[PDB]
């Protein structure tokens, strides 16, 4: 889900 | 007696049937917790939780007394009771009692103690002897109890606290060691910092005492002490700065242990990511923090697909992350924080000293480790990375073809975040390099995943790229992913979709030609994996939208059918309203016959209501566990708010909000019903900003609509006194900014005289309660520590002012004089005196303000010349509309500074070019009020600050000033400039000095202009 992206749980 | 099996009755009935217990729940809440039974109650409860035989009654309790002896209030109960139901806990707690109801009397104990309430010594005393007990549950228990209640370490003598921690952090018993550390911090966390010095010195034996939790193999327990000393990173990082360099290296020592297990390793990376986001300069002045966190993100971004070296696992599963992977998540995520907070500067030379090195390594993991590693921190590092591009990917694409499909994924991630966070220079620079790499990718050769990662990465590239830049590689594009199309994994197929949906999007026109290969495939699919039909109605109108409504009827009709049986027939549900949202766009006014379909559902999500659930201590904590819901504590008491249903809430307004702006008149019969039943109930979502701010922008958008087509004058009143009422009770002061701004259009919607004398006087209230909030705010903003958000509430207060001025026509100059006093105080902190001086100028625009010049003018003259552009911008406004708006009451001023003009004027650089054509106009005004009365020079200075090409209302004066030698040529571009620039008759004027002049004096002064410039200049003269 469906580009490239980096996640986020700060 | 009698009480007591009452009561023991009802309590008992708590555990078991709905039938004795509904009899005792009610007996409790409606005749037992009353002004005359709730002190029995509390007597009986903290009796039970005491010397209760039965575990569960006691514990019951003891829960519940804890409950109600806050809302009781502990303060209005009898002091003869307060005191029994003290000495009853007490010696409850010092008695013999399982672990968990020892702990809950330290709490119902807690709920005893309060400022108000008079002082018992005799808890002070059992807690210090307590601590000195040889059973650790009395020790840990005690510490829980200094823990929920910290005044108490105020109370006991310091040289009998100190040792207190002392040993507590070096405790035999994990258990009282983290309640040691957990009331350590929970002292900074409740007490003010003039308190905090007395137990700081604390932290050297804290730190000092956590080498033996690694000795003993205790990870669990540190980690538990990590989350702690988390939080007190968060509210005293500078205590920590003469032992930084110990904590940084023994967060180093967990990590690279790699028999610990993941909580100790996760939690130590968290402690030292975490001094970056509340401590930066303390990091960036110690090379060694940024070598660490380098290092250790790094090798915990090796740890994936352990004990499989092929990947088969990896490579035989979808598109989404691996929750297994836990460590490499968080080492990720880590750098990413750290290089957004501390930037390339610092970080980009230790994190490279690895990479050229993991490139290299024979170990696959170190290799893709390199490729993550520098996809988390391209953004951070951004403003040093971005210009060393090519070699970047001269370490990059090389690796594109490793022998290792997750170091290719690997490579194409970074191509793809890069795409974005260098965007759109890279689009432009790097095309040539990027798509053949990605593109080649794409071919069945690959591994599925590698195929699916690569289109991944091209709809970041794509996002950002011309339509021109991406024209050449389209066929090419497009004919890879209809391959993948034909994969035998869905996920494929899906990923292939997204990929073509945003290549069309950014290819616009040039689409045009693919549109007759696509389409058939696509509708295809979609007659026949609910995902894999909302990806491909996404695609198909996405492609619409590309070419146009022209080409896009060729499919249309038989589209618009299939959506309609789709729509009638969860995650589908979302697609389908952007889809028909995106035809809505593409057919304009021919939409309108199907707004009967597509409005009715939007209507009933955007009629969800705040969903919330009044909810237990407890009983929270897990609930939050879901990322579809959140709980807050608001006013004492627990909400459970289901989150996600508020978010739809507000996409479907924001689709209700876009078919309203679109079809204008032909929305109005929905505007009644959305305005009554969706945006003004929204103002009262206090648990959900979002449909709060949704709710507001629908306002004058539903307005427009109506007017474009009595009611509307009733559906205004209702809609500005609701949102003015919000000004008064808005918490969250970005939402307040949108209220104002919804005024303000609003207001120029409705027009002329929109507002009546109550709603004038009910509005500045609200202004006044939103400026003395800010200020208050503000003036909080040291020993411990290293708002733009306030600045452009300010900004937009201002406009909502300058608005209602302008609809009552000056008559808001009565109303204003209440908030005086306020305006001045914000006059004499630079955001609250550029707004001041903004108030000001707008006043001034409405000679009976001379009750006021004697208190601002003094403050004027000086921001004038201030350091700040915005200040002399504001400043040199309101001197330049003085000469104008009151041209007598303020001469004495105005032809003064009037040198000082000249020198602000002289500047012309980006940042403040706004500021000194403020005051070029401002002294252009004073030359033309006092005429022929002024000591000449002037007016030729003046003129070397034209042209005028930025602020508008400026350039507007300026050159009606202008049209009223050999300047001839900067007289002409001097206007040329304005003009195409667009920031502005003066031609007509212009049109005759000309004519003053021969054949070829005249043509030669358009000598110097470009070709499309002189297309522009024969349509104007």
């Amino acid at each position: 889900a469906n580009k490239v992206t980096k996640n986020k749980s700060n | 007696e009698e009480v007591n099996r009452t009561l023991l009755q009802i309590v008992q009935a708590f555990a078991s049937d709905n039938q004795i217990r509904s009899v005792a729940e009610k007996a409790l809440s409606e005749e037992w917790i009353t002004e005359n039974n709730i002190e029995y109650l509390l007597t009986f409860l903290a009796e039970q939780a005491a010397f209760s035989q039965d575990t569960t009654v006691a514990a019951l309790s003891a829960v519940l007394f804890r409950k109600l002896a806050l809302k009781a209030p502990i303060t209005h109960i009898r002091k003869e009771v307060l005191a029994q139901i003290r000495s009853s806990l007490l010696k409850g707690f010092l008695s013999e009692r399982a672990d968990s109801i020892r702990h809950k009397l330290s709490d119902a104990i807690a709920e005893c103690v309060q400022d108000d309430l008079p002082a018992w010594p005799e808890l002070l005393q059992a807690l210090i002897e307590s601590l000195k007990s040889g059973n650790p549950n009395f020790r840990e228990s005690s510490f829980r109890i200094l823990t929920t209640v910290p005044y108490l370490i105020t109370a006991v003598d310091i040289n009998s606290i100190l040792p207190i921690f002392q040993s507590g952090f070096t405790d035999a018993s994990d258990n009282v060691k983290i309640a040691a550390v957990t009331a350590f911090v929970g002292y900074f966390k409740q007490l003010p910092k003039s308190e905090w010095s007395k137990l700081g010195i604390l932290l050297p034996s804290l730190l000092n005492s956590l080498p033996r939790f690694l000795d003993d193999g205790k990870d669990d327990a540190l980690a538990s002490v990590f989350e702690s000393l988390i939080e007190l990173v968060e509210l005293a990082p500078k205590l920590f700065k003469d032992m930084f360099d110990q904590i940084i290296q023994f967060t180093d020592m967990v990590i690279k242990n790699k028999d610990l297990e993941p909580p100790a390793r996760t939690t130590a990376l968290e402690l030292l990511t975490v001094f970056s986001e509340n401590a930066p300069q303390m990091c960036k002045s110690n090379q060694n923090y940024g070598q660490t966190l380098v290092m250790v993100t790094l090798i915990m971004m090796t740890e994936v697909s352990i004990d499989d070296d092929d990947a088969a696992e990896w490579i035989e599963s979808d598109d989404t992350d691996d929750e297994e992977e836990v460590t490499y998540d968080h080492a990720r995520q880590a750098l990413d924080r750290v290089a957004l907070k501390l930037g390339g500067e610092y970080l980009a030379a230790p994190l490279f000293q690895y990479l050229q090195q993991m490139i290299t390594s024979t170990e696959w993991r170190e290799r893709f480790a390199a490729m993550m590693a520098l996809s988390s921190a391209a953004e951070g590092c951004a403003d040093v990375l971005i210009g060393e591009i090519p070699k970047i990917l001269d370490m990059v694409i090389p690796l594109i073809n490793d022998p290792h499909p997750r170091v290719q994924y690997g490579c194409c991630n970074v191509l793809g975040q890069i795409s974005t966070d260098f965007s759109p220079f890279i689009q432009r620079t790097a095309h040539d390099r990027i798509l053949p790499a990605l593109i080649s990718k794409l071919t069945s050769e690959c591994t599925s995943r590698v195929q699916t990662h690569a289109a991944a990465a091209l709809v970041n590239f794509s996002e950002f790229a011309s339509k021109d830049i991406l024209e050449p590689y389209l066929d090419s594009l497009l004919t890879n992913l209809l391959v993948l199309l034909q994969s035998n994994k869905l996920y494929v197929q899906e990923q292939a979709l997204t990929t073509i949906a945003f290549i069309a999007e950014a290819a616009k026109n040039k689409f045009i030609k693919y549109y007759d290969t696509l389409m058939p495939l696509l509708l295809n699919v979609l007659k026949v994996n609910s995902v894999l039909k909302g990806k491909c109605m996404e695609c198909a109108t996405l492609i619409g939208f590309a070419v146009g409504k022209e080409k896009f009827h060729e499919h249309s009709q038989e589209l618009i059918s299939i959506l309609v049986a789709l729509q009638n027939s969860d995650a589908l549900r979302s697609y389908l309203e952007q889809s028909w949202s995106r035809i809505c766009r593409i057919l304009g006014d021919d939409f309108v016959p199907l707004l009967p379909i597509v409005i009715p559902p939007l209507l009933i999500t955007a009629k969800a209501t705040q969903d919330v659930g009044l909810i237990e201590e407890e009983e929270a904590a897990n609930f939050q566990q879901y990322p579809d819901w959140d709980v807050v504590q608001v006013q004492g008491k627990h909400i459970a708010i289901h989150t996600s249903v508020l978010d739809d809430k507000v996409s479907a307004m924001e689709l209700l909000q876009s078919y309203a702006t679109l079809l204008r008149g032909q929305f109005a019969v929905y505007v009644k019903e959305v305005m009554e039943e969706i945006a003004l109930p929204s103002l009262d979502f206090y648990l959900h900003d979002g449909v709060r701010a949704a709710g507001a922008t629908l306002i004058p958008i539903l307005l427009s609509c109506l007017l474009a087509a009595e009611e509307l004058v009733l559906l205004w009143h209702k809609a500005s006194s609701k949102l003015i009422g919000g000004l008064m009770s808005e918490p969250m002061p970005e939402i307040t900014q949108v209220y104002h701004n919804s005024l303000v259009n609003g207001i120029k919607v409705m027009g002329d005289n929109c507002l009546s004398e109550d709603q004038l006087a009910a509005f500045t209230k609200g202004v006044s309660a939103n400026l003395t909030d800010t200020y208050e705010r503000m003036q909080d903003r040291d020993e411990y520590n290293e708002d733009f958000t306030d600045e452009d509430l300010l900004d937009e207060i201002n406009k909502s002012i300058a608005a209602v001025l302008k609809t009552t026509n000056g008559h808001y100059l009565k109303n204003l004089e209440n908030i005086w006093p306020m305006i001045n105080t914000f006059l004499l902190e630079p955001i609250l005196v550029i707004f001041a001086l903004v108030v000001i100028g707008d006043l001034i625009q409405y000679e009976q303000t001379a009750s006021m010049k004697n208190a601002f003018i003094p403050k004027v003259t000086e921001c004038l010349i201030s350091p700040d552009a915005r200040i002399r911008q504001a400043a040199s406004y309101i001197i330049g509309v003085c000469a104008q708006y009151a041209p007598s009451t303020y001469a004495d001023v105005c032809i003064p500074t009037l040198d000082t003009l000249v020198q602000i004027v002289d500047s012309k650089l980006e940042e403040n070019r706004s500021s000194t054509e403020n005051a070029s106009a401002a002294i252009a005004k004073i030359l033309y009020a006092y005429n022929s009365n002024i000591p000449d020079t002037y007016t030729a200075n003046w003129f070397k600050t034209l042209p005028t090409i930025t602020d508008k209302e400026a350039a507007s004066f300026n050159y009606q000033f202008l049209s009223q030698q050999s300047n001839i040529s900067a007289v002409v571009d001097s206007v040329i400039q304005a003009l195409n620039e667009r920031s502005l008759t003066v031609i007509s004027s212009v049109k005759k000095l000309l004519g003053f002049l021969p054949s070829s004096d005249a043509m030669a002064i358009f000598n110097r202009y470009p070709a499309d410039i002189m297309e522009k200049v024969h349509k104007w003269f």
